[PDB]
């Protein structure tokens, strides 16, 4: 048990050091113990590997993409390292070596001897990233929790999911409910109204045992150290209360929540992220549900913007090849282009023409507002001048052509042939070089520096203990 | 409330409420009555606005009623006087008719709404050539019309000019567009000013367009502020402001400071005709104010903007960031009332809210969450400087102001791309509106051409640049614009400058005339002036020179105050304010301004006034004094005043270096970059020994003098010393000065030594006379170049001389001395010849004594040589090297000098200088110098400042006491600390030790400081030197036992090699402490002599284990572990069998011999078992008297016992003991203090201890030392030293016996009196006031004992403790460190002595021990 | 603070049927009834040398490596 046990704390110690990075990764002893009594319901060497097994499973959850994937070279090598040869430990730490650029060399071969990891140095040697980042998580041999498969185990009333900006998983969140267990109650904590309706929304449900959400808490902070800290703390009958479940939204990047809450309540970081197209067809989708109060031209200036603002936040994950820094851009951004062109329609004559400021005022005040170098500000600038400008066929994307209204004038013959455009494409396997005119090159450049990054840290880990 | 409640009270008289309007509108600063009626209002900027209606006025009326009939006619008043002129205009009137008759903001906004009219229409045409000469010609009409104008409508003229230009700018880009495309974009992003001739609600009729949207010109007066210049991005701000407005969204923009966001949030209100209070955010704002603000702003409809929101504490932010959504919340929606502060109060739609966010440490700020979907964030930048240069360019009288514009920043540009990258360039836009704003004196010259263009670059960009970038100028000058080939001012100022020079002893060279030139030129334009350059470049020679040419030009007198900025602190320099009293006192940079501003009783108004900085310049002192150099030219107080200055009062700034100044400070001063040293060497040495000879002229006939100056100028040529200069370089100089700054050292000395054999000049030969001056000369010139040398330099630097010097001359020898008879004439050149000293063995150990040598003869020589120049005097060197003591006793000799000892630390005072100082130092007012400080006595006072190179910096990094001895140096006198005026120090001088800046502790000192210094390295002497130095001490002391007086060599050749053989084997290599000098060897020499006097008659076998012991206490006891410290029994050993050769030694380690007074009459070797019984009788003594504490007496106890006994009876006791924890370093001091019956002080210090309770505790210990003659030891622990000062107070007390802080002014007096009462009683008189201190510090020095209990020297803060150099050397070091096997069994045994057990298997209690 | 001190190593002055100690200042009386016991929660805060000398230093935290000891309990209840 000595041994299964100089194990687990090494584990624990990689899991707490998170947690010291970043404010949301927190782990607690009884969480891993919670975990460890799972394993149960060379018989010590497969204990041993149920526990490393299990860790990944649940912990797994409550970190984004990046650190899962330090978890999992870590966990491999706190593993792999112990039990195998000391052969095995310089041929893969040499691999992690060369995705890190540490070093670079060729690592032990042997016929028949390890298949497993002559197969892993086949993916770095072919440049190929990501691939080679998930075979550690692969070589655990475990199936990787849903948001959904977690809160059906979990039985807690509270869960907080943070998220980068780029997304927001209330959506997940609504067809989880509506899945199973319906009850879905969006609570937006805005204003005084918000939180006072919040609080009373909040105290109803729990004994009605609906399912409720508290939107963007981070905002509204002040509010949580005062009321909720004390709400939560108190409620253990909430756990003698009907089957209810309460979820926070949180952003990883911005302001740090109080830690004894949050270790109260379970953790998963909504990594979702959506395609170009898609994103199109979620924007474009929506517009119709207003009914009809701009006219037939309009639209296609609305679906142009779906598919321009589409392509920038694409653009947005990708740096530093793509924007310089992380830029975000909302739906506040839309809609203050949309705005803008119902009313540069409203004030000007119904010949196409108008584009000209039409690039202007998108790129330089409505998405160019927060911009602040100007290597970046070209950027936004020269899509605009390929989603506005274009007469007749505009090409937005190597399959699609977008027509420009035709003499049939009917608005309603025109959103049928512009969703039918968006139905007709595929988003291709290349999207990201292909659809955001930047080069595969730097695609993989970038794939190449989150490997490094992973890599790095895990470097980094393994000599801290 | 207050300001309210004033108004409500003032009623009756109605006028009084004036004052607090300017505050309520922002816009407006009195009101006018005919008492009756309001006649009018006044803005704060001049301008007189005249109401339609005037307003009754009368008993039976409210405030409140009043005022709000006063803001509706202001606004209509606003509409008239608009459509007025609008109307006027519109019927073809030239404005110049307007401008006398109309308000600035209806003029302005009608020449808006006309333009943009006329503009509208001139799309359609494309007549744009026809509207535009046209506009350009109303431009020049405003320009001449400005020329002649009345101050007040001087800026109204001005503020159109800023509208005018822009006007014609947009017609002019409009003119220019490819299609009529191209101009319909450019025109949608112009801001265009409607009028509704359709519909009424008039103050509504007024509409502004921009990017598609429109915004009501609101009605409110704004007055005449100072209109920002249009640029592109200007109007990009006005766009994204109107965006997020027309969608109810709040503006927030961040940015760089100084990118003008909340004057963007001004103007676009202006525009608008609307008054937007700033909220300047965190300057000790109250929340209370600023949530009273917000609900103001909300009812009033006001645009409200916050100033650097960011800076706001987190428990402010939270509150306001929330109350701010409620508002945007409350917009967005339309909510008629909407709550905030918990409170229901409506809201105006014509709110809206702006946040300017600087950025913090990390970079941009943010706004809190809440905020992010209520605002829309913008980034401002600093506008492309092109646009900005062609409109300033414009409005000072154009020419070609587009290709001005072109060529300036093309030239800019250029050389950013073309000069070598340097730390104080600068050729961004600051430096661009700096060259224009030079350029409006400068068209006042010559034109409003290219060529005053060129004149403002060479004016500016020139005087900065350093010769490689000084030809990239002049290159690309000429390639760009060629203008000009002769200069104004040629002849007139140059010779001017030239007689300037002659009376100043200076040489008018190519560069000095240059510099002197770019100066001239620069203080014309700018006020404040900065020269920068290597120290000893000739910049105070330079302003000097240019400041006295102009008395000369001009005619006009120059009033100089020069002032070391960093000697006194910001309280001192520009205001200090006082905590409780609130009192208002003057400092020392106001104060003189005082004179020029307050009471210009003589004459200021026809004189020039310049205030010079010396010292190195920081942000802290710049930023405080940011608003002289700013457009303002007026200070402004901490509390209650702004002070104007004239364009007499110019600021200078000299300094060496400016990597603290932050580019915005450059920017707004001028600056003189010294690229090389104004003038040639021979030059230097030229103007150097005329100043010499003027010395002497006061002491010296002029027949002497004129045969002197002779021999001077035929002894030597430059060709010689071309050589010798150069090769002074290859060599290693400790405290390095570069050669230039040397000079002053040389020519001062040689001329000295000349000017004193000046009697034997008048009847010698004349080959042999100049034998004489060469051999001076050759002596001054070596120390001057090499006496900073290892000296085994200066011996290969002497032929160096020889070689470079004409050969048949009179060569130099490592000893050489000249020779003359005393009555009798004689001539000759013999060395080396030493007196022989006898001492006897009382005289062993005296503060004051000096053993003569080839080497201290030499040193006390030279030394003495450079005070009679008066040169200061640096010596450098390591611990023991004899600095103290070769300076010592070279002036205690001596009836001339008298000498006052002041010891520097890590962090001493000024103050502390001064303090010291007034026991020896009396203030006089004789007419000669103002204030004086000269000496107490008629003869000269000599300063020894030991660890000079030890105070540190500011956390800029500049020590400031350093700087107040250069400015002692250089300016002879200081500026009062208190009572802020000038004292000039007579007849006082400086010298200074220090040990090498590579040591560490050391701080590097300023070549500003230290060009004033002669420096002396002064290193350890032969290893054979040493030997027969304390021979002489072994002979002094062997007085006491004659039948050893055959043994007197081998002791001392002993000592030594064992001094020789420590110091090589334990070096700082090892431990930190591990520091031997010949001071331990002294303090070997006395510790043996103390047991021989008080000691039973000594055989040889006695003798040498006394030697031993004193030789184990005073190298042995610091040393840590085993290895070490038994090494040196072995040592110890070893020493013995080569020197004194004896079978009757014994066990010689530390333990085995055990010496003490203790049980014995007289200080002999006694028994261990003797020892550890009398300990143990005097331990429950002890216990049961004092504190009851157990303990086990064990080997180790006895042997330290001796050694803190030994420390307590010498008459100077310090000792600091090592014991890290639980060794009962702290038990045994107490003990042994009791058994030699001290009093035990130890400062009863805690958390919540001032440096005034510390203070305390040592002033009662030191006063009942003296006063009261109490024999106190003073237990001072690591825990005791709170702060960095309580340690300092602590060197104070060991390297001085005196604390001069403690008793100064009346707390001196009060001393001095119940001094005078114990000296009686004891039954002396003391006649001087000298005199009686000098006893109160010699009865401290024997009466208190400092012992130190340090536990972990690796800890910093002990670290600190054995790196003061005071208490270091002023203390025994002894270690306790660790507990030996030996010392833990036998502790061990004594504690298992009670017995429960019974016998086992095996000792049982041996093996429980052991284990 | 300092002060404490003298209370916290056991030094004491002796009278016949009164035990007193120097604190600061004043000279005070001690019990017999009287206990001392310091508390603190951060081990990232450094307490002086002199008390942790004389003091009896003890950890009351829940480590890393009370999770060594705990699953083994965890283990053998699901094992033997
Ligand atoms: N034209 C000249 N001919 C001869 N000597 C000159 C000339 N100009 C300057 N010097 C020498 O240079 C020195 C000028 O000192 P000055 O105080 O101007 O230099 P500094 O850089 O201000 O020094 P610090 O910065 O230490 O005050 C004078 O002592 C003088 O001997
Ligand atoms: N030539 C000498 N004559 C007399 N004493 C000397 C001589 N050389 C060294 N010493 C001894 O060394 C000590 C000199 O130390 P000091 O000059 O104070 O050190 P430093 O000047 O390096 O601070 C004196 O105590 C003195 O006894
Ligand atoms: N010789 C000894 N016998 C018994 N106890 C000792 C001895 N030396 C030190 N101690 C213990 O160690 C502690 C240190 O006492 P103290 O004299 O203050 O030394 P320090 O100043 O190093 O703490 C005491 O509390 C004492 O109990
Ligand atoms: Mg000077």
């Amino acid at each position: 048990y000595s041994i299964i046990g100089k194990h687990s704390v090494k584990i624990f110690s990689m899991l707490e050091k998170f947690g010291q990075f970043h404010w949301f990764y927190g782990i607690s002893i009884g969480q891993f113990l919670s975990c460890f009594k799972r394993v149960f319901i060379t018989r010590v060497d497969e204990i041993l590997w149920l526990l490393y097994q299990e860790v990944y499973c649940q912990f797994s959850t409550a970190l984004d993409k990046k650190f899962k994937m330090i978890m999992a070279m870590t966990m491999f090598c706190l593993y792999k390292f112990d039990i195998e040869s000391e052969q095995y430990k310089e041929a893969v730490l040499t691999m992690i070596g060369v995705l890190s650029e540490s070093s670079d060399g060729v690592p032990k071969l042997t016929v028949d001897t390890n298949n497993d990891l002559r197969y892993l140095w086949d993916y770095v040697t072919t440049k190929s990233y990501i691939s080679a980042l998930n075979w550690f998580k692969n070589e655990f041999f475990v199936d990787e929790w849903n948001i959904a498969d977690v809160v059906a185990n979990s039985d807690n009333n509270y869960f907080t999911m943070a998220s980068e900006r780029d997304v927001d998983g209330t959506f997940k969140l609504i067809e989880l409910a509506k899945a199973s267990k319906e009850s879905l109650k969006i609570i937006p904590l805005g204003s005084i109204e918000n939180l006072n309706y919040a609080q009373e929304e909040i105290s109803k449900s729990k004994i009605e045992g609906g399912w409720i959400l508290l939107q963007n808490i981070q905002m509204s902070l002040s509010w949580v150290k005062t009321y909720l800290h004390k709400h939560v703390e108190e409620t253990k009958a909430a756990e003698e209360h009907e089957k209810f479940k309460m979820f926070m939204t949180c952003h990883l990047t911005g302001d740090k929540l109080p830690a004894p809450l949050l270790q109260r309540t379970d953790r998963f970081v909504y990594e979702d992220i959506p395609g170009i197209l898609d994103t199109v067809k979620d924007l474009w989708g929506s517009q119709f549900f207003t009914g009809k109060i701009s006219g037939v031209w309009s639209v296609y200036c609305t679906f142009l913007l779906s598919w321009f603002h589409a392509l920038i936040t694409a653009r947005t994950r990708l740096v530093p090849h793509g924007f310089s820094k992380k830029y975000y851009f909302n739906d506040c951004d839309f809609q203050f282009a949309s705005v803008y062109l119902e009313n540069v329609l409203a004030t000007n004559s119904t010949n196409n023409i108008p584009w000209a400021q039409v690039r202007d005022h998108i790129a330089t005040i409505v998405y160019g507002g927060k911009i602040d170098e100007e290597k970046d500000l070209e950027v936004v600038a020269k899509l605009c001048a390929h989603v506005f400008c274009g007469s007749d066929n505009l090409q937005i994307v190597p399959g699609v052509r977008i027509p420009q209204p035709l003499l049939q004038q009917s608005e309603e013959e025109e959103r049928a042939r512009l969703t039918a455009i968006l139905s007709n494409t595929i988003e291709p396997a290349d999207s990201l070089s292909s659809w955001l005119q930047l080069p595969r090159e730097s695609i993989l450049n970038y794939e190449r520096l989150q490997a490094k990054e992973v890599a790095s840290s895990t470097e980094q880990l393994l000599q801290e203990m | 409330n207050d300001d309210l409640l004033k108004i409500i009270g003032s009623g009756k008289h109605h006028d009084q409420v004036s004052k607090f309007m300017k505050k309520m509108f922002g816009s407006i600063e009195s009101i006018i009555f005919l008492e009756d009626f309001i006649t009018g209002v006044r803005s704060v900027e001049g301008e007189v606005l005249n109401l339609n209606e005037k307003i009754e006025l009368k008993d039976s009326i409210q405030a409140q009623e009043w005022l709000n009939i006063l803001d509706t006619e202001i606004k209509l008043s606003v509409f008239t006087q608009f459509r007025d002129c609008l109307g006027q205009i519109k019927d073809g009137t030239d404005i110049e008719v307007v401008v006398s008759k109309y308000i600035f903001q209806a003029i302005l906004l009608s020449a808006q709404v006309m333009w943009t009219e006329l503009v509208e229409k001139c799309l359609q045409t494309n007549q744009f050539s026809k509207y535009w000469k046209e506009v350009d010609m109303k431009i020049k009409g405003l320009l001449d019309k400005l020329n002649k104008s009345s101050d007040n409508v001087k800026k109204k003229i001005e503020a159109l000019l800023v509208e005018y230009l822009h006007f014609n700018n947009v017609i002019g880009q409009l003119k220019n567009c490819s299609t009529k495309e191209e101009a319909r974009l450019l025109w949608a992003k112009v801001q265009k000013f409607y009028q509704k001739n359709d519909t009424l609600d008039d103050l509504n009729s007024v509409f502004i367009s921009q990017s598609g949207y429109l915004l009501q010109y609101k009605f409110e007066y704004i007055g005449i502020p100072e209109r920002l210049i249009y640029t592109p991005l200007l109007l990009i701000g006005f766009a994204t402001l109107t965006d997020s407005l027309h969608q109810k969204y709040g503006g927030c923009f961040f940015g760089p400071a100084g990118t003008g966001k909340t004057e963007t949030v001004k103007a676009f209100g202006q525009n608008l005709g609307r008054v937007v209070v700033v909220f300047n955010c965190d300057d000790s704002f109250d929340y209370q104010v600023l949530s009273r603000l917000l609900v103001g702003i909300t009812q009033i409809g006001a645009w409200g903007c916050f100033d650097e929101f960011n800076r706001l504490d987190e428990k402010v932010l939270s509150a306001v960031s929330a109350n701010i959504q409620q508002i945007q919340n409350g917009l967005q929606v339309g909510k008629s009332h909407i709550t905030l502060l918990e409170e229901e109060t409506p809201l105006s739609p014509h709110t809206a809210v702006f946040i300017t966010l600087n950025p913090g440490y990390n970079g941009r700020s943010e706004l809190p969450e809440n905020l992010k979907k209520s605002f829309r964030e913008f980034s401002m930048k600093s506008p492309q400087s092109g646009t900005i240069a062609e409109m300033i360019l414009q409005i000072m009288g154009f020419e070609d102001s587009k290709s001005l514009a072109s060529k300036i920043v093309h030239f800019l540009e250029l050389l950013s791309s073309k000069c070598s990258s340097m730390n104080h360039y600068h050729f961004g836009l600051r430096t661009l509106k700096g060259v224009l704003r030079n350029c409006s004196p400068l068209i006042s010259e010559f034109g409003e051409g290219e060529k005053t263009v060129v004149e403002s670059l060479k004016r500016v960009i020139l005087p900065s640049l350093g010769d490689t970038d000084e030809l990239v100028f002049k290159d690309e000058l000429s390639k760009i614009f060629d203008s000009a080939g002769t200069p104004l001012n040629s002849k007139a100022i140059v010779q001017c400058l030239k007689d300037a020079g002659q009376r100043s002893g200076f040489s008018m060279s190519e560069e000095f005339l240059k510099k002197c030139m770019q100066f001239y030129y620069m203080q014309k334009t700018q006020q404040a002036l900065i020269l920068v350059g290597k120290a000893g470049c000739g910049k105070t020679a330079t302003w000097k020179t240019v400041i006295d040419a102009m008395a000369i030009f001009d005619g006009h007198a120059n009033v100089v105050y020069v002032i070391d900025t960093k000697v006194l602190t910001k309280e001192s320099l520009y205001g200090s304010m006082l905590k409780a009293t609130l009192e208002w006192r003057d400092g020392l940079f106001t104060s003189i301004l005082r004179r020029v501003n307050d009471d210009i009783t003589g004459t200021f108004k026809n004189s020039r006034i310049w205030v010079v900085f010396d010292s190195d310049l920081d942000p802290e002192y710049v930023e405080a004094m940011n608003s002289v150099l700013d457009d303002n030219k007026i200070l402004t107080l901490p509390n209650g005043e702004r002070l104007p200055i004239p364009p007499n009062f110019r600021i200078l700034f000299e300094t060496d270096n400016l990597d603290h100044t932050t580019p915005a400070t450059i920017t707004r001063c001028g600056l003189l970059w010294f690229s090389t040293d104004v003038c040639s060497i021979s030059s230097k040495i030229d103007h150097l020994l005329n100043k010499s000879y003027e010395a002497l002229d006061n002491k010296l006939s002029m027949f002497e003098l004129d045969k002197l100056k002779d021999l001077i100028s035929d002894s030597f040529d430059m060709a010689s010393l071309t050589n010798i200069f150069t090769c002074s370089n290859d060599l290693v100089h400790i405290l390095g000065v570069r050669t230039f700054n040397k000079l002053e050292t040389a020519v001062q000395l040689a001329v000295h030594l000349i000017s004193s054999y000046r009697q034997w000049f008048q009847n010698l030969d004349d080959k042999s006379l100049k034998d004489v001056i060469t051999l001076l000369i050759k002596r001054s010139l070596l120390y001057a170049l090499a006496g900073d040398s290892t000296g085994e330099s200066q011996r290969a630097f002497i032929q160096t001389i020889n070689t470079y010097f004409g050969h048949d001359s009179q060569e130099l020898s490592d000893y050489s001395t000249i020779v003359i008879a005393n009555d009798k004439l004689s001539f000759s050149s013999f060395c080396s010849e030493i007196p022989s000293v006898s001492l006897e063995a009382h005289e062993v150990m005296r503060p004051d004594i000096v053993i003569p040598t080839i080497d201290t003869i030499k040193h006390e020589k030279i030394f003495y040589d450079l005070l009679n120049s008066k040169r200061g005097i640096i010596l450098c060197g390591p611990p023991g090297s004899g600095k103290t003591m070769i300076m010592n006793n070279a002036l205690r000799n001596s009836s001339l000098y008298d000498v006052v000892g002041i010891n520097f630390s890590k962090d001493t005072t000024t103050e502390h200088i001064l303090s010291a100082l007034h026991r020896h130092t009396n203030y006089v007012t004789t007419s000669k110098g103002l204030t004086l400080l000269p000496k107490s006595d008629i003869k000269n006072l000599v300063l020894f400042c030991d660890e000079i190179n030890l105070p540190k910096l500011d956390k800029y990094g500049s020590q400031n006491v350093v700087l107040f001895l250069r400015q002692l140096m250089e300016k002879q006198g200081f500026w009062k600390t208190p009572e802020n005026k000038w004292v000039t120090i007579e007849r006082i001088h400086i010298v200074g030790a220090c040990n090498p800046p590579t040591d560490p502790g050391r701080i590097p000192m300023s070549e500003r400081f230290t060009r004033h210094a002669a420096i002396l390295y002064l290193g350890y002497p032969s290893g054979k030197s040493l030997s027969q130095i304390y021979e002489i001490y072994y002979k002094a002391i062997f007085k006491l036992v004659p039948e050893f007086r055959s043994y007197t060599e081998p002791f001392a050749r002993a000592s030594v090699h064992l001094y020789n053989e420590c110091k090589a084997r334990y070096s700082t290599g090892l431990q930190s402490h591990y520091l031997f000098s010949p001071r331990e060897l002294t303090r070997l020499v006395r510790g043996v002599y103390t047991a021989i006097n008080t000691g039973p008659r000594q055989t040889l076998r006695s003798l040498i284990r006394l030697w031993a012991y004193e030789a184990w206490r005073i190298f042995a006891d610091r040393l840590v572990g085993v290895k070490e410290k038994n090494s040196f029994e072995q040592l110890l050993y070893e020493t013995v069998d080569k020197y004194l050769p004896n079978q009757d030694l014994g066990n010689i380690s530390s333990t085995s011999l055990l010496f003490s007074g203790l049980l014995s009459l007289d200080f002999k070797e006694v028994n261990k078992t003797d020892l550890v019984n009398f300990i143990e009788e005097r331990f429950k003594t002890f216990c049961d008297e004092e504190l009851e504490v157990p303990m086990v007496i064990h080997e180790s106890m006895v042997d330290h016992i001796l050694r803190i006994d030994r420390a307590l009876k010498q008459v100077q006791g310090h000792m600091m003991l090592i014991g890290a924890s639980r060794t009962g370093k702290t038990i045994l001091t107490r003990f042994v203090a009791w058994l030699n019956g001290l009093k035990i002080v130890q400062p009863k210090i805690h958390r919540h201890s001032n440096l005034s309770d510390f203070d305390m505790i040592l002033k009662k210990a030191i006063s009942d030392c003296s006063l009261k003659e109490s024999r106190t030891c003073l237990i001072i622990d690591e825990s005791n030293i709170l702060e960095t000062a309580f340690l300092e107070r602590m060197n104070t007390l060991l390297a001085n016996a005196d604390i001069p802080d403690l008793f100064q002014g009346e707390e001196y007096d009060k001393l001095l009196n119940n001094l005078r009462n114990k000296t009686r009683s004891l039954g002396l008189l003391l006649d001087t006031e000298q005199e009686l201190y000098d006893w109160f510090v010699g009865e401290i020095a024997k009466n208190l004992h400092v012992v130190f209990t340090i536990c972990d020297p690796t800890n910093n803060k002990s670290s600190a403790m054995i790196s003061s150099p005071a208490l270091f050397n002023r203390c025994i070091i002894n270690w306790m460190g660790d507990w030996d096997t030996k010392t833990m069994s036998q502790v061990a045994n004594n504690m298992v002595d009670v017995i429960p057990m019974e016998f086992t298997d095996f000792t049982i209690r041996d093996a429980v021990v052991n284990i | 603070d300092p002060i404490i001190s003298r209370l916290i190593s056991r030094e004491f002055n002796h009278a016949g049927n009164r035990v007193t100690v120097e604190i600061g200042d004043h000279e005070v009386d001690v019990s017999g009834d009287f206990k001392l016991f310091i508390h603190s929660c951060d081990p990232s805060g450094d307490i002086p040398i002199f008390l942790r000398s004389r003091v009896r230093l003890v950890h009351f935290v829940t480590n890393k490596e009370s999770i060594e000891t705990r699953i083994f309990d965890i283990t053998l209840t699901e094992e033997n």
